[PDB]
This record gives structure tokens, C-alpha cells and sequence, in this order.
């Protein structure tokens, strides 16, 4: 029986409200300035480039994903930032290569595809980290991982960021070894040239796919020599159009048929529209605005079960439901304190325990800071939070809406804390510290400097110290400077969080649910 | 509990979010208000929170002024009996 | 626990059967009775050579044997002399 | 393909019959008795007691019951006889406390309800015993437990029966931390004072609800500390506070009334992310091809006349269909396959004396029923005296055992309908309580005890017949109903179903007119968990 | 390498303080009564008893244990008291059943023999709880059962208490059963008379032995017929001596060879004396002594590492070791407060990761009372406890040392928790509270009913009420009340507890530890 009537989340903002006029317009101007970047980094290398490539017959790297992926089917991309102003002289948009999640005849795949117009194709650091990610991905959810080779090879000048260690290029073979022997299907589609490391992409796929003339790995390589004489290649395909009818029969034939461990329900729009969000969060983190209107609006109906709700206030924790998935939500509405994150640890056991998906909602402030507070165990509290977050293996995906700070982003399942997804906000900043603490704790250290020591230091010597301060964790802050680098797998519209939730939660549930198994809870 | 009177019930009156200087103070010691006019203002730490109404009911008294440094969970507003 | 141990043994000796009762004590020596007399009795086996020799002390009196255990026949062995005690054999 | 054609049991009985007229003249009574105690154990602790519990703005137990599960779904209360005329001067209606198994938001989960106008919610040594009951009930099935926690703490003047022991109060926190750790949903809504250790009921369950102004959590109650301490603290203030829903932490759920907490409560059910999924296959339910209160005249009251448990069999299955197994073999024991509301189910009936063949024939049948994993069912009607047993009954003694031994060995549900005479050795080769079958159900005209009345009162004109006749001093036929009549007393009273479920003994006294529907239920609810491989022990060919 | 030199506990007591020489003087009263009420118990039904069942050629039970048992073997007999005063008139010496464990052939065994010189061996309601007690501990401990049957059937005018119920006689023998069914062996030795059920533990074993005149299961039953026609009888016996011989060639033929889970260390014996303990503890429950005391008089070298020493002072945690074995101890130094239970909840979990076993000493007088520790919630830290005992999983044995009241029972595990053992030393008290705070809040409620009611309730009607209550818990919580119940395993000499705890902790140790399952941790 499902017929009871339940209280909803979300109340009315006030349109009218100077605030939220402010707010709306600030986040429209973040948002639309979003917008126009990812244009840019859409075409790629260039109108020269992009010009050369086609002339060749092949198909531009974008238009690939369009025909692999059945028709219609949304197409949820990763890290579009990545190498953004990474290099000092040099664009890469995108770091040369696309990576994203889509429905190949009904399956969820991960498709990894160099970006031929972007530098001919070749590996940047940053390209590498980001095929790593996607890797990562496609593994811990189970994803087949379909590989549209075209590339150029490692760029020299940069070999040392490349070659060498655990998590460079090398680790890319490795993930495909140990994907395969997981029966997690990995399927190459030489599109064109690959050299050096390149040739073992199509070497190490369970099953492989090469065009008649574009794709080498002629005489010396070709499709024709490995087709018909090396052996290397598993199917022939006359043009780009025809290698990709190709992949989309292997793919139907993986015998493979998605099964849910979790209960479903009907799904059910969110009662407010999502749009609201900008005037009700705006772009000015320092004040403050209640988690549960963000919940309102992406949840099914609206509806919300709070627990704890008068306990550890500051954390705001309940249970809902994202097109139709169980999930059980994590969000910050202040300092975090000792009740706080008691009641985190506490709810993180019921979701473990009854194998339900775990959404962070990241808008930090730091640690309560206080000599009763320390007496009392914060920190001992706090790693209890740590501790239970980090061990917990139902799915995570965390949103980092706002501030990002200190030890307060591992205890909301921080990167480094293996969330399956991390997005993150425009408006958003993540450091060690927030850009005035380190002002504020520096113009003490050297106000100390100089009182104990005895030359005095003035007024204006403060700023000689702050502003510089200040601009660099401005600068390093950035959701751009994050995302540029892979930190988060994508920056988000607000309006498209309720979107990029349901499909990444989707995707998450490929893989069956594992027990969880804690550590010592340090009572 | 669903008619939301009860949302009413489950406080009698605002407290202080945390301890911090009273910056704004919107509500004289008879004014009518209604749920979500905002009351106060207070910075803690740097962090400017706004004090709502949580009820309709008109303001029997105010326990602080501007400039006054009010703990964490203090009243900050008396509202008459309805 | 809470309770003194005591064994019923029987031995043979020519063609006579004697009744001992055997108390195990908890310092480890032994309170024997035969017939309506007492005896303390501690000791240990120690072995010289190829040789295992019994220390004991009865009621006080210490002296040392040679013992050898050969089927149902208990061998002792003393400068005072020889002397053979038979363990009657179940049905 | 299901469209063969096939043999039905039962028998159109002779109503007119004399036999029958009588039969059912007595069983009715015995049923009417039945219904009009019941009535009065609803009433609880009485019109004063209850006015009072209302005037506090409160529910009453079984008002709460009925607005916890869903609306109109039947409910499966246990053991309403616990505490009959169990003790000398003291009426505890129903023990104190209310069990059972209904739905709440299409779940299957079990209740169990203080009665605070029972003794204020006093634990008597027969709460403990039949909250213990329950709580196996829920572990056995992996039905979620909610605690509707108003207690008044232990009954002093008895505590060394509620305490100490293994199976004492300290039992139930062990139940509740188990069932937790096997994921097995523990939830407490406090609607009423919770005294000095009940307020370990809501600390230990998973989530928990407190009611605003009624619930009181605290170990030491204010006379406690007012005693240890010389401080004088409400009952609200010291525990239930607002301080236990936010100082404390210990409330996961604030409620404003009772009706708010079980609208919680159903809310709470409805996140446990459960589906109910059934290991056994399933066809289409069917009435049976008989009236079921028949089974009135069939049986009637005197244990001493037979009758075919082939005629009980006909009136509970789907279709009155059976397949009998091994039906020339041991005549006295009945076995076969049968469905009740669409479920598989193996049946065994006594249907005289047991014999070797009869054990035998159990035995290869229980077999059977492990291996397929269909629930068992056993309707016990043990005979006792008249003819006797084989004069021998020496051969019987070898053959007995093996069905104990596979009765008990048996991992697929088991659920045990005394119909008749419950005697000795008898007893446990049917799946007594000692077998822990799911469920134990009695019909009103049962009679359970070591022995029949009449035997122990011969074997004892034996005896004594022998004492005087061998020691020489005669003994007259006078002195041998001074020693028989109060042996037929005593055994008659202590064998009497009131006497053996006012005791937790079996979980209830129900009508035969009920037995199809609470068959149907019972199974349902044992359905709940996975059926495990059965592990035999030797088999002494 | 252990050559590292460590810290002692233990101080040399002074023998010449008054305290000590009464304490020392009290003590040795109570091990005097201890043992010579053993010794009437240890003469069964009596002379003319014993010498009726000795003129039929069978000998006495005790006799056969002596001859069962391997030589100089020590045994641990357990519920010695059961039946003590329990019945108003009738005298049952050990419940007519003897129970405990001794090495068969090399190997731990549980031993259960009937008693044929109490009331024929009847089985009385204490004699099948004796019995069942005896059944559970074989279980958890895989024991194999030897049951030496000479039994008169069930105790007919007490039958309600012993047929119908789970725990009645008819559990004894699905325990049986059950134990087959997991290759713990189950050995009946028939050595007179069994009717009724009595029939059934011959059969229902796994093999079974029967003497050749006095057993009956003679025409009717007898030897020769179930030995050559009936077949019950796997073998046959000449007499009593013969059926003792043949029961341990029986048990070195099942094929079992006891290995450890844990790290063996060689033992040592403590530096102190264990008959100080009578002076160190004495017999009054209202002085309080050091715990540590009583552990530097049992463990291994007196050696212990305490755990968190400095907080939560009111407990004691540490390991130490018995016998070579490792072993967690858990003690009460006072009353609980939140941090003891807080530190007790930690250390468990220690000892079940490491699968240690653990050691319970409990001295309760009860929880901390105040307005402030339920606003800490003390119940919520006291529950926490409560929870960790439960779920344990490594083996328990508790011994209780002074009182035992109310939940400071249930947490320090209890019976009703499952411990392997549980012993209780001459001088303890248990029951629901203490006898004087009963009293006490008797004289409250009844001193508010008249003061409150107006008729004024004088202080001599206060001891009309309080006398009859201090009588029946001083009654009700003396330690042979609760033994003559099987509510422990025995009444043991404090001296001999080092003894006691080794061989219980050896026998424990026949079953492979489980790895420990917790429940939610309520933060
Ligand atoms: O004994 C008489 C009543 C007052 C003292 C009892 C103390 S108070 C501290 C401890 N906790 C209890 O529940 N009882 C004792």
C-alpha cells in the first residue's frame, strides 16, 4: 500500500525580493558564460583543422558519438574543462579527447574517442589523466568501454608527464587487461592512425574493428595487412559510417541484460521549477541558504523524509528518490559540529545497511573552532565521519555547490574519497583553506613577525601580504582552474542537476551493490 | 500534522543561529508579521545569517538590539499568545 | 572442584589382592590406605643410563629403586631387596 | 500443462445423523465460549483503567494496531490467552501486551504493543515470555519488529522470573541487537512513559519515534534520582524531552500525537528498500469443495470417538485436492502433497496409533518434502489408552526415533495443528513445540500432556494395587478411585487448551471454521525468508 | 623476539591490618561452607541408596566418571548445587544428574550420567535444565556428549514442568540430533534402565554401548535382545567396567585432532599467592577493593597492558594471558558512567577483530544517576555496550566477583548473553537491584502514598515495610539460591579460580572462532 499522503519539501521564493533579483542575475552571467566556452570548445581544433580532416573522408570526432549512440539517446559527456588554460601557449580543448556515457543498442557504454583536429591527435598529460578517469569509470559500474582510435602518439616535450610513472600511459593498457579479465567488454574502433602505444589499444580489445584505408597500426600497417594477413583486426569496415554500424552488432551481441538490486517507483517531476536555483543560491558564498530548497527541487514530488532533523542542525540528512532510485542525501547548512557529524555517521550506516545510493551535497564552511570543542573530541568526531564515508560501498555522487575547504571536504566524499561522479557548480570554490583564512592566519604569523622580533609592521605592510594572498587562492579556487584539470568530472548547469543526477545514478546501478564492511568506529 | 499549523507547533520562537553581533533589526515591539519576514540579521564568524518569521502572529516583545552580541540558540523574538 | 579425588586401585601380591585407596592431594603428594593404615607418599622418576629409578618417600622415609613395568608385573628394585607386584588382568 | 482431471477428497457428511447433531452441538459451544472470552480479554484492564489511558490524550492499544497497519488488511494477533487465570488473584488480560503480524505499506512485520491499561504495563513473567515469543516468531521469517513502547517496568513482587535468567527480560535487548545485525528492520515508536531499562527499547532499535508530550525516555526514573542524588526532575524534563528528541539524540522522529507517530512509522516501513521475493512455485488459489464448519459435526468434543483426518484435509486445501502418498503403508499416518492459497505444502495426520510403518512412512515423506523444499504441516491427533498401544510397543520404541530425528533436522517451515489428543512420545515425533515449528496452533477440544488422563491413573491403580497386594495389607476398589479421581482431575485441568495457551505454549486457541484462513496467513508470513538445504544427522537403519 | 622486560601488576597486601585479617577470616567461612556442603552432595541418594546399587553389580556414578576419564586427568564438574533447596521437601542431591568436562582418549568431552541413587534417577524440572545446560555448552564448544544412562523416566507429579514446553524434556533430544548433524559425536553408554524417552538417547546416538543385564531400553529389553535382534545396541558390554573400556576406544576412533586459532605463548605462573584474595576481597559488598588485585592473582606472570587506564577509571580493560592462551579482560572498578561504557564498547571491538577471547569480572553496583548524565545520554552509552557483548563472537566467560544488579548485569554479559561459562564466587549477590535501594524506594513511594493521601505514615511503619523486603532479596540474591537455579555453572573457590578459568578457556577453544557481525553503532 502506497497511498499515504506525505508532507513535500520547497517553499514559494519571493520574485520580487531584491536578493533574489541580484542572485538570479548573477548565476544567469555565470551560466551563459558556461554556455559559450563549451561552444568553443565544441569545434575543436579549428576551422583549418577540422576542414583537413574531413577532407580525408573521416568523420569529425563529435558526429562519430552521434551515430554510435542510438538515436535520440541523451549523451552525458565528462570533463569538457579538461586542459582548459592548462598549458601556458598552447589550447587543448577538451585535452584532445571525448569521453562521456551513452546507450549503444540499449546498453550503457563508455566511449572514449580521440580528437584528431585537437594537436593530430597527440597525448597531452592532461589527456591521459582524463582516458584514466574514464577508465575508472567504466570499471567501477561495469561499463563496455568503446575505443574510437585516432590519435598521434605521445607528445615529446612532455614525455616525463606521460611515460613514466603508475598513472601514466602505460596504466592505460592495464585497465584494459584487467577490465577484460572481469568480463567488462572492451571494443577498439581504429578510425585512423595509431602508433607506438596506440597499436596496443586494438591489440589488448576483446573485439576490434578497423576502417579499409584511414586506420594504420598502409603497407605497413592498414586494414588489409591486419585484416587478412596479421590477423590483428576482427572486422573490416569500408568507411567511418560503416565502423560504427559495426560496433553497435558487437555490442548486441555481449549477452549482456541489466539487472537492478534496488527497489523502483513510478518517477515524478520535482514540485518547483529548477530554475529558481539561481536566485535562491546566486554567486555570493558568503551568505547562506537553506539545503532543503536545493532537495525541493531536484527530488521525485518534492518529497523528503528528514533524519535527525532537530540534531547536528547544521547537517541535513533524509531519504528520497531520483527518477524513481532510492537515494539517501548528505547536505552542509552550516559549521560542521560535533552532533553534526555523529548524525552523519549514523545516517551512513542506514544507507549502507539497507544498500542505498549516497548523494553528498558539498557547501562547506569549515570545522567549529573552539578549545571546548577540541576538549570534547571534534576531531574525534569528525574522523568518525571520514572513516564510515570512506568504507561505505553503495554508490556516491557528490555536487559540490558552494565552498570546498579543508577537512571538511573529505568528510563529504572529496575525490579523494571515490565518489562514483563528482560535478561540480559554476559558482563553486574548493582549496585547502578559504582565499581569507590563509590571509587572515598570515597577517597574524608576520604581525608576530615583526611585534616579537620588534621592527613594527604597518597597516599597509598588511596588505603587501594579503592581496597576493588573496588572488592566488582566488585563482586556484576556480571551478575552471579545477575542472581544467581533472578534480570533478564536469562543471553543471544548476537547471541540469536533477538531468546529470538521474543519468549518473543510472549508470552507477550497472554494477551489483557489494557489502559493506567498517572499520573501528573510534567511540 | 499535513495542514502545517503543526509547523507552527514545533517551535514557540526564533533562537539565534549561532553566537554573533546583531547587525539588523527589522521588527519594533508591536509590528505584524508574517512567515518569512525577516526579523534580524547576525554575522558569526563572517557569515551574515537572516532571522525569518517563522508564524503570522503579531511581535509581543524583542530580546535584543542592534550591536548586541546574542549566544547560540537564544530567544531572539517574543510573539503574543494566539 | 570442591572435592578430594580418590582412586581405587588393586594390586596383587603372590596370591593375595590388596585394597588401596589412593588420595590425590592437591600439592601433588599421594595419601594411601591399606587396610586401616595411612601412608604419605610423594615422589618422582628419574632416569640414570637406560635405567628409570624411583624416588619416594613413604610416611617420611625416603629410598630410591629401580623400576621396570613388564606386562602385568610391577618391578622394584632396592639394595634391600626385590621385590614384584602384579596388576590383575580385567576378564 | 495443467488441465488433467483429478480426484478429489472429502465426503458429504449425514447431517441428519445423531452423531453429527451432536458433534456439532458441542463443538459450537465450545467455540462460543471461546469467542465471549476473547471479547472480555479485548477490554484490557477495564472501563476505568481505559477511561484513563484517553483522558491523557492516548490511544488505546488495539486503536493503535488498527491505524498502524493497512486499511483493512487482516491481522494475525498471537498468544491472546497468555496470562489466563495464570496467577492467583491478578487478572492480566492477554499478559499485558499485544503481538501479531499485519501489514504496514505492504509489508509483513510484527507488532508488538504494551497495554498501559493493563497493571500501568507491568512486565509479568508471561510479558517476557510472550514479547520473547514474538521476537522469535520475527527472527525465524525476517519479519521487521515495531515496538509500540507504553511500559511501566518490571513487576517487582515476581522479579526473580523477569530478570536473571537466559530467557528473562535481558533476552529481548539480545534478540534486538541479533536481528539488527541481520538486517532484519528493528523500529520502536514510544507513545507512553518508558521506564528504568525499557529506555533501552528505543535506544536499541534502528530508528525510533517518541511521541512530544507523552513519551519519557530515562534509565533512572526522578524517584531514582531523587533518591541517589536528592533531586527532584519531572518525568518529562529528566527523560522523553525535548532534550531525548534533540539534546540527547536519542529520538530519530518527533511526533505530536499518536496518530502522527504511526503515520511515521508507516512512512519509516516504507524506506526499508524490501521486496518480498518466494522461493516456492505458485498456482492459482481455490476454495475448498466443502463447507469448513462441517468440521464441527465431523469432529465435536470427545477425543475418546474417531474420525478420518482425511474429512479435516478436504475442507482446508485448494480444490480439496490431494495426492496421498504410500496410502495402503502404515494406515495410521496420512501423508501427501496439497496447496493452500496457491502454496505447496506437504501434510502429515495422525489417523490412529503410530506403528513402525506408520514412523517409516513419516519418515521417507519428510525426505521428500527437505529435498523439493515444501513447507510441512502437521495435524497431530495422538490417541491415548482405550485399546493401548501394541502390548509389546517394544519394536515401536526403534522406529519412533527416526522421525524425531528428521522432524527435526528439517529447515523448510513447519507449522503444527493440534486437532486432538497431544500425549507423550507422540508429541514430538508430530513437530511439538520442543521442534520449533513457525507456527503452534490449538482447536479448542485439544487435550496436551506426558500422558492421557486415564493412563496415568491405571498405571497407577497398578502400582499401589501392587504395593498392597505385595506387601500383604488388601487394598480395596474404594481405595483405588481415592487414588484415580484426583489424577483424572489434575491431568484433565492441566491438559485443557485454556491451561496449555495461558502458558506460551502454542500461539493460540482458533476456531476450525478459521483454520483455512489462518493457515493461509501463517504460511504467507513464513514465505518471508529464503528456505535454507536441510543437513541430516545418521539415519539408524 | 620477546626479551623485552614489562611492567608487573600486583602489590604484596598487608597481612597484619585488621582489614585483612577479617576480610582473610570471613572469606575462608564461606570456602568452608563451600566445601563441606559439596561434600553431602557428593554422597548422592545415601548409604542405603548406594548400597542397594551397589549390591546389583553396577557401580556408583561418580565411581564411573573416575573409570571414563583419562588417569590423573582433571575433571571440571558444573551446576554441583543444582536442586539445592530448590524443591520444599524433597532432597535432590545435584539435581540427580552429574554433568562436566574431562579428556576421553586425549580428548575434551562432555559427560552427562543419571544419578540412580536420587529418587531412582527420575528426572525432576531441575534435572532436564541440568542436563540442557550441560547440551548448549557441548555445542558452542563442539564437545563431543557421552551420556552414561541409568534413569527412572520423568518426575510424573511435576510433569507440566517437564514434558510440554521448548526447553522441556523433549529438547534433549533434538539437541542430539542437531549435534549429529554436525559431526559432534554422540556416545551412549547404557548402564541401566531407561523407559519412555529414556529408550530414545540410546537410539537417537551415534553409537551407542549397553551392559549386558542391567541395561533395559530383560525380555522386554536388554542387551542380548537389541544386541542380536533389535540392533539398537552397536555394542555389548560385560559389565560396568567393561562398558567404560569400550567407551574410549569408541572416542579415539572419531578421527579428531584439536588445533588453535591463537598465538600460544608458554605459561607462567602468577607472582602473587591466590589465597590472598580471601583477604583482598573479603565478604563484605559495601568496602570496594581493586580489580586489579584479583587479575594480578590470575593472569600469566601477573602481567597486563591496560587500555585507556586514564579514562573512564571506573572500568578496567587490558590483555593479558591464562595458561599461554590471550585473553581481553573487562572489570568493574565502580560505578558505570558514560565514558566506562564508551571504553568498554571500544575495547570489544579490539578483541573481536583480533579474535581474542574475553574475560568478564563483574563487581556492579549499579549506573551513574543524575540529571545531567541522562541529558549525556547514559543509556545511549550504556546500550552501546549492551550491543557490542551481544554480537561478539569470540568466546566469553563471565565471573561474577560481587553484585550484579539491574542493567549492569546485562551489559558486563550476563547469562542471558550467551557466555561459554559463567561462575560466581562465594560471595556474590544478584538480582534486579540491590536489596537496599528496593527498600529504599519503597520507602518513598509508600511514604509520598500516606503523605500525599494525608494519613500520616510514621517511621516504625517504615520497617513494617522495608524488612520484609531487605529479607527476600538478601534470600532471593545468595549465590546457592541462584546456583540451586541453574543460573551459573558453579560456585568456585576464589582459589581456585586461575585453575577454573584455564580449563574452561581450553575447552573453548575446541570450536573455530567466527568472525564478529555488529549491529548499527548508535553514535
Ligand atoms: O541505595 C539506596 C538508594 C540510594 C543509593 C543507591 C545508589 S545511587 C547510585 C547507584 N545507582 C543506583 O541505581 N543505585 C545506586
Amino acid at each position: 500500500y502506497h497511498g499515504d499522503s506525505v508532507a513535500s519539501l520547497g517553499t514559494q521564493p519571493d520574485l520580487g525580493s531584491a536578493l533574489y533579483q541580484e542572485n538570479y542575475k548573477q548565476m544567469k552571467a555565470l551560466v551563459n558564460q558556461l554556455h559559450e566556452r563549451v561552444e568553443h570548445i565544441k569545434l575543436g581544433g579549428g576551422e583549418k583543422a577540422r576542414a583537413l580532416h574531413i577532407s580525408r573522408g573521416k568523420l569529425l570526432p563529435r558526429e562519430r558519438i552521434d551515430n554510435l549512440i542510438d538515436p535520440g539517446s541523451p549523451f552525458l559527456e565528462l570533463s569538457q574543462f579538461a586542459g582548459y588554460q592548462l598549458y601556458d601557449n598552447e589550447e587543448v580543448p577538451g585535452g584532445g579527447i571525448i569521453t562521456g556515457i551513452g546507450r549503444v543498442s540499449g546498453v550503457e557504454c563508455m566511449i572514449i574517442a580521440n580528437d584528431a583536429t585537437v594537436k593530430g591527435g597527440a597525448y597531452y598529460p592532461v589527456t591521459v589523466k582524463k582516458q584514466l578517469r574514464a577508465q575508472e569509470i567504466a570499471m567501477q559500474n561495469r561499463l563496455p568501454c568503446i575505443y574510437l582510435v585516432d590519435s598521434g602518439g605521445a607528445y615529446l616535450p612532455r614525455q616525463a608527464d606521460v611515460f613514466p610513472d603508475r598513472d601514466h600511459f602505460g596504466r592505460t593498457f592495464y585497465n584494459q587487461a584487467i577490465m577484460s579479465s572481469k568480463n567488462i567488454a572492451q571494443i577498439a574502433v581504429v578510425m585512423g592512425s595509431c602508433t607506438a602505444g596506440g597499436a596496443y589499444v586494438p591489440a589488448m580489445a576483446d573485439e576490434n574493428i578497423i576502417v579499409r584505408k584511414q586506420g594504420t597500426i598502409e603497407d605497413l600497417g592498414g586494414a588489409d595487412l591486419h585484416c587478412r594477413k596479421s590477423g590483428v583486426s576482427d572486422h573490416w569496415a569500408l568507411d567511418d559510417h560503416h565502423a560504427l554500424h559495426l560496433t553497435r552488432k558487437v555490442v548486441r551481441n555481449l549477452n549482456y541484460q541489466k539487472k537492478l538490486d534496488v527497489t523502483i517507483e513510478p518517477s515524478e517531476e520535482p514540485l518547483f521549477p529548477a530554475d529558481e536555483l539561481y536566485g535562491i543560491v546566486g554567486a555570493n558564498l558568503k551568505r547562506s541558504f537553506d539545503v532543503r530548497e536545493v532537495i525541493a527541487r531536484i527530488v521525485d514530488g518534492s518529497r523528503f523524509t528528514e533524519f535527525k532533523a532537530f540534531y547536528g542542525d547544521t547537517l541535513v540528512t533524509g531519504f528520497a528518490r531520483i527518477f524513481g532510485y532510492p537515494v539517501g542525501i548528505v547536505g552542509n547548512n552550516g559549521v560542521l559540529f560535533s552532533e553534526s557529524a555523529k548524525k552523519g555517521t549514523h545516517f551512513v550506516q542506514l544507507c549502507c545497511q539497507r544498500n542505498i545510493p549516497l548523494l553528498f551535497l558539498q557547501n562547506i564552511t569549515g570545522f567549529m573552532v573552539g578549545r571546548e570543542y577540541e576538549a570534547e573530541g571534534i576531531a574525534k568526531d569528525g574522523a568518525k565521519m571520514v572513516a564510515a564515508v570512506a568504507c561505505a560501498q553503495v554508490p556516491k555522487i557528490t555536487l559540490i555547490i558552494g565552498g570546498s575547504y579543508g577537512a571538511g571536504n573529505y568528510g563529504m566524499c572529496g575525490r579523494a574519497y571515490s565518489p562514483r561522479f563528482l560535478y561540480i557548480w559554476p559558482n563553486a570554490r574548493i582549496s585547502v583553506m578559504g582565499g581569507e583564512q590563509a590571509a587572515n592566519v598570515l597577517a597574524t604569523i608576520t604581525k608576530d613577525q615583526r611585534a616579537r622580533e620588534g621592527k613594527q609592521f604597518s597597516s599597509a605592510d598588511e596588505a603587501a601580504l594579503k592581496e597576493p594572498i588573496i588572488k592566488k587562492f582566488e585563482e586556484e579556487g576556480n571551478p575552471y582552474y579545477s575542472s581544467a584539470r581533472v578534480w570533478d568530472d564536469g562543471i553543471i548547469d544548476p537547471a541540469d542537476t536533477r538531468l546529470v543526477l538521474g543519468l549518473s545514478f543510472s549508470a552507477a546501478l550497472n554494477a551489483p551493490i557489494e557489502k559493506t564492511d567498517f572499520g573501528i568506529f573510534r567511540m | 500534522y499535513l495542514s502545517s499549523v503543526s509547523s507552527q507547533e514545533t517551535q514557540g520562537g526564533p533562537l539565534a543561529p549561532m553566537t554573533g553581533t546583531i547587525e539588523k533589526v527589522f521588527v519594533k515591539a508591536g509590528d505584524k508579521v508574517k512567515a518569512g519576514d525577516s526579523l534580524m540579521v547576525m554575522i558569526a564568524m563572517k557569515m551574515e545569517h537572516t532571522i525569518k518569521s517563522p508564524k503570522d502572529g503579531t511581535v509581543k516583545k524583542v530580546f535584543y538590539r542592534e550591536g548586541a552580541q546574542a549566544n547560540r540558540h537564544t530567544p531572539l523574538v517574543e510573539f503574543e499568545e494566539e | 572442584l570442591n572435592i578430594s579425588y580418590t582412586r581405587n586401585m588393586t594390586l596383587k601380591d603372590g596370591k593375595n589382592n590388596v585394597a588401596i585407596a589412593v588420595t590425590y592431594n592437591h600439592d601433588g603428594s599421594y595419601s594411601m590406605q591399606i587396610e586401616d593404615k595411612t601412608f604419605q607418599v610423594l615422589g618422582n622418576l628419574y632416569s640414570e643410563g637406560d635405567c628409570t629409578y624411583l624416588k619416594c618417600s613413604v610416611n617420611g622415609v625416603a629410598s630410591k629403586a629401580k623400576l621396570i613395568i613388564l606386562e602385568n608385573t610391577i618391578y622394584l628394585f632396592s639394595k634391600e631387596g626385590s621385590i614384584e607386584i602384579d596388576i590383575p588382568v580385567p576378564k
